[PDB]
């Protein structure tokens, strides 16, 4: 059985990690919800 | 019933499957996470009320109730709920995925899956969408929104 349990507050924090690139792709969403590069 | 990010637990041991929100008395989450399943709460249940496999979301309680939107400029904080970790926040640039309907922000950030449904936050602290369904090329997620 599923459950849930609280983790946290919505909030943004100045002092947080910061990472990870902005990349520009294109892509298909088909009926199952499922992303694919297009190319 | 209380507003906050909560992870999705499933029961040998305890296993966590993913994270979701709690606005206004919604719990919202990816629908690859429950797959519409009940959800306890407590000694309360939470029961599905819309959901929707392409958008890959769904909703407890009541309707979507998120409705923010990515300004396509600014970073963002990915609040990522890993398993066995506390909350965190990760800042970043969204990049973009490009589709033939439009534009919608994405993260470069790959975090274990049972991070799925981990809320996306703009600089104000509202939701702009969920992390978790997204493409390989690194994993990059969608900021998954729904419509209020």
């Amino acid at each position: 059985d599923m459950y849930i349990e609280r983790a946290g507050d919505i909030t943004w924090e100045k002092d947080a990690e910061v990472t990870g690139n902005s990349p520009r792709l294109d892509v298909a969403l088909d009926e199952s919800g499922d992303f694919s590069l297009v190319e | 019933t209380t507003d906050g990010v909560y992870r999705v637990m499933t029961r040998l041991g305890s296993t966590q499957v993913g994270v979701g929100v709690m606005q206004e008395g919604v719990f919202h989450t990816m629908w690859h996470v429950t797959k519409g399943a009940a959800l306890r709460s407590g000694e309360g249940r939470l029961d599905p009320y819309w959901g929707d496999v392409k958008q890959d979301l769904v909703s407890y309680c009541g309707p979507w109730k998120l409705d923010a939107a990515w300004d396509g400029l600014s970073e963002v904080q990915l609040l990522a709920v890993p398993p066995g970790e506390r909350a965190k926040n990760i800042q970043t640039l969204p990049g973009i995925f490009k589709t033939k309907d439009g534009d919608i922000g994405a993260v470069a950030l790959d975090y274990p899956a049972g991070t799925s449904g981990s809320p996306i936050l703009d600089k104000s602290g509202r939701v702009i969408g969920l992390y978790g369904n997204g493409v390989v090329i690194s994993y990059v997620s969608a900021i998954t929104q729904g419509k209020r």
